[PDB]
């Protein structure tokens, strides 16, 4: 709205590699969770698909397509409530206390679902479990909201 | 510019200016250049030097010359660091596939065309990403060493 | 020549140089080759070292007699890095035959007559291109190790 904020095109221009001021389709799911969105890839695929858009082919951009994608994306931040990530975990172990077994999560986040690589999973489970082999998941996803 | 880089350069700067009066003229980069042992050094050359100044080339017209031409210019130490950083687990070379995906994939100065230059005179171990640190001292002081 | 040749061949200079000056005299020759253990070095060979230079020892007539005599010179890890190249798979040193007919046929360097005598003093294995390595050493640094 402006609250116009011009930011989002400056962001634009740091992930468009050619300096043109498009960015690629492929792109735009990466980018709109850079601009603080979560939509999951499968919403980010179907909306696509929905306006006969294949990211199949080479595909461009412009900013007056990519702004309206993020703002058709931003009604869907209502569905990031933190007590249903909490309790989702809680529901995964065993006992009072919030500990995942390191291999748990880590071949959870990988094939339920949408696929996580386990490059990545490594990458978000390094610093909050140590060698005990047990995740405090209280920690694990006040870190994972910090960003 | 840290300073030891400062008075590195205050050093070569002192062994151009032979004449010890605080600018370099031509004849100074003639005589360091005939006491390198460069005895057919040719007046256009010494003349091209001299056209990059819009002055008289004292203390610090040479430096902000060469502060205009280094302005990504990075001490061994601040590179060694990146590279530990690259490297997290210490000792080893990193792979060569995994420095030509990272400059790329974050950045557009780690484009590949620039990454087949990279490895292009900066050798294979260089090049490929594997060894480390020759690469740091070859960005400090250029030429093979 | 890369510039850690260059300074193994500075170094050289000042260890023939026992005088220090700069200039590699017929007297440096014969009181290097007698610090070595050579008590009956004849002074005809020492003037047929000083018969390959045009003037004075210095260490630039030092280094272009060896440039010229070492036109093909090459170090440790680019023949290795070659020779990686012919066995791809790594460790394994790479059969006789198999380098006797890619030398033949590609180059006219790699003839026959020029592979007989890689075999010979090249060993079996260097020669017969099973093992490798040691033939990188001896071509850097002659003679038996």
């Amino acid at each position: 709205s402006k609250a116009a904020a011009d930011d989002f095109k400056e962001a634009f221009l740091l992930f468009d590699r050619t300096g043109d001021a498009k960015i690629t389709a492929s792109q735009v799911g990466d980018i709109a969770r850079a601009l603080g969105q979560n939509p999951t890839n499968a919403e980010i695929n179907k909306i696509l698909g929905n306006p006969s858009k294949e990211e199949m082919n080479a595909a461009a951009i412009t900013f007056e397509e990519f702004l309206p994608m993020l703002q058709a994306a931003a009604n869907n931040k209502d569905q990031g409530t933190f007590e249903d990530f909490v309790e989702g975990l809680r529901v995964f172990d065993k006992e009072g206390n919030g500990t995942v077994m390191g291999a748990e999560l880590r071949h959870v986040l990988a094939t339920l679902g949408e696929k996580m690589t386990e490059e990545e999973v490594e990458e978000l489970m390094k610093g909050q479990e140590d060698s005990n082999g047990c995740i405090n998941y209280e920690a694990f996803v006040k870190h994972i909201m910090s960003v | 510019f840290d300073e030891t880089e400062i008075e590195d350069f205050k050093e070569a700067f002192t062994v151009i200016d032979q004449n010890a009066d605080g600018i370099i003229d031509k004849d100074d980069l003639r005589e360091t250049f005939a006491a390198m042992g460069r005895l057919n050094v040719k007046n256009e050359e010494l003349d091209a030097m001299i056209k990059e100044a819009s002055g008289p080339i004292n203390f610090t017209v040479f430096l902000t010359m060469f502060g205009e031409k280094l302005k990504g210019a990075d001490p061994e130490d601040v590179i060694m660091g990146a590279f530990k950083v690259l490297d997290p687990d210490g000792k080893g070379s990193i792979k060569k596939s995994f420095l030509e995906e990272l400059l790329t994939t974050g950045g557009g100065r780690f484009t590949p065309e620039e990454i087949k230059n990279m490895w292009a005179a900066f050798p294979p171990d260089v090049a490929g990403n594997v060894d480390y640190k020759n690469i740091c001292y070859v960005i400090t002081h250029g030429e093979d060493a």
